[PDB]
């Protein structure tokens, strides 16, 4: 309900989503070069995602950290005012009907950061088996975990267009503008990933 | 391991039908396009006039097809609209890739002449044909075939869309197209089908990005002091 609270807590999103990405298998052994560019391009549709699932035992709100819940009022001030009734519509409101779990999440969010047809990358085709590794890994969840409905595999798969479009209704990356220093995002980047 | 049903082969069928049947302007809208050189006109003026002009006949074809499509005629026709409106770039771009010729890595026209990089330049449009190109070249790797791509675009227009009335029943038979999609690879693609369905499902999510660097020309078009044709700019909300 704060200015400062918010903003705490978008900085916080920021610091978390860099630490997910660290520790996703596999990633932080990729060229550190690579990794940035991942992050780069990921960064929106990442913490949509993240905080949309979050946002599903909320009503009519988007959580965005500790006690910080935002409606459709205090969006614009939160910083995702542009975005905010299309995340509540086809992805929060969608999270909820099909009660996606963590697991799932985790996997789309995995498919997002490893997209081989990002461009500038040295190890690309590696990039792709990873990312053919998570397509198979949730394929199989899904295959066990719920065999009452055999088209929910598609249906996870189908969050990541929506993703990709209300990602993109964003011309910068999201909540960096609150950051303290004048830190470029790529020395951001490069410093809270190398150890 | 689970094979097609009947029912899927019939859907199958006539989804390749449609896809040969409305895949090429009349041999008249072309030969009206071509003989139409209004005064002197330049080599890039001619280029972004076959373009532009072709890419309106190219339009009628995706409404042709979808209007086709099972579940269509179930729809509201604010919701008919609505879906075609928010698709037809995507499916354009399927159509664009259906086209790509590897040897030459240029779009091959309905009308035999091949249009490169260059040809995309001159015309005014070179801020985007790279990413045209880069994704004709993807699509190309995967070796997608005709029933894949009659799938994908079957799936592409029964997508989620803001402003839709009933997106449950758009969402029920965008279902039928996927389990097809499913099956028919599963079946067709060899020796197994390990995540190609996935790798497919992607297509889409790039689509995206592709349909919003199709609505972030005329901009630039306004810019050379250049003009969609007016059907496009209304389609596109332009
Ligand atoms: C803003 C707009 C005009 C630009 C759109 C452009 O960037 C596109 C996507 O590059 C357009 C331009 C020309 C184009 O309309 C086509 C010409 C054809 O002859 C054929 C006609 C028809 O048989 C289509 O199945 C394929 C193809 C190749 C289409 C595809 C889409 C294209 C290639
Ligand atoms: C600056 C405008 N904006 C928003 O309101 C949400 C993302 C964005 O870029």
């Amino acid at each position: 309900n704060a200015v400062a609270n918010i903003c705490q807590a978008t900085n916080s999103q920021l610091y978390q989503l860099v630490e997910w990405a660290k520790h996703i298998p596999h990633f932080s052994s990729l060229p550190i070069e690579d990794q940035v560019l991942l992050l780069r391009a990921g960064w929106n549709e990442l913490l949509i995602a993240a905080f949309s699932h979050r946002s599903v035992e909320v009503r009519d709100g988007i959580v965005l950290g500790a006690g910080i819940t935002v409606h459709r009022n205090s969006a614009h001030q939160a910083g995702v005012g542009t975005i905010f009734d299309r995340v509540l519509t086809e992805l929060v409101a969608k999270m909820r009907d099909m009660n996606m779990d963590r697991t799932e999440l985790g996997s789309l969010r995995s498919i997002i950061l490893f997209n081989p047809e990002v461009r500038g990358l040295k190890s690309g085709q590696e990039v792709e088996l990873l990312r053919e590794k998570v397509y198979a890994a949730l394929e199989e969840y899904t295959r066990v975990t719920r065999p009452e409905e055999p088209g929910r595999f598609a249906k996870l798969l189908l969050r990541l267009p929506a993703l990709r479009s209300i990602g993109l209704k964003c011309l910068e990356h999201l909540f960096f503008f609150k950051l303290i220093g004048d830190i470029p995002i790529d020395t951001f980047l490069m410093d809270m990933l190398g150890s | 391991v689970k094979p097609i049903s009947p029912e899927q082969e019939e859907l199958i069928h006539r989804l390749v039908y449609f896809q040969n049947e409305y895949e090429q302007p009349s041999d008249e809208d072309l030969k009206r396009i071509s003989n139409t050189p209004s005064e002197g006109e330049d080599q890039s003026d001619l280029n972004f006039r076959h373009i532009t002009e072709i890419t309106i006949l190219t339009v009628q074809l995706i409404v042709e097809f979808a209007k086709r499509l099972p579940g269509f005629d179930k729809l509201l026709r604010e919701d008919q609209i609505a879906l075609l409106k928010a698709c037809s770039s995507e499916v354009m771009m399927l159509r664009m890739a259906r086209r790509y010729d590897v040897g030459s890595d240029s779009i091959l026209f309905a009308n035999n002449q091949p249009y490169t990089r260059d040809s995309y330049s001159l015309a005014g449009m070179g801020e985007t044909v790279d990413d045209l190109l880069r994704f004709c070249r993807q699509m190309y790797g995967m070796k997608v075939d005709n029933a894949e791509y009659a799938l994908l675009t079957a799936i592409v227009i029964f997508s989620e869309r803001p402003s839709l009335i009933e997106g449950w029943k758009v969402e029920k038979i965008q279902e039928i197209y996927l389990e097809a999609l499913k099956v028919y690879v599963d079946n067709r693609r060899k020796p197994a089908s390990g995540t190609i369905f996935a790798k497919l499902l992607s297509v889409l999510t790039e689509l995206r990005t592709l349909g919003n660097l199709n609505s972030e020309m005329c901009f630039s078009l306004k810019l050379k002091n250049k003009k969609l044709p007016p059907f496009l700019a209304e389609i596109w909300d332009v």
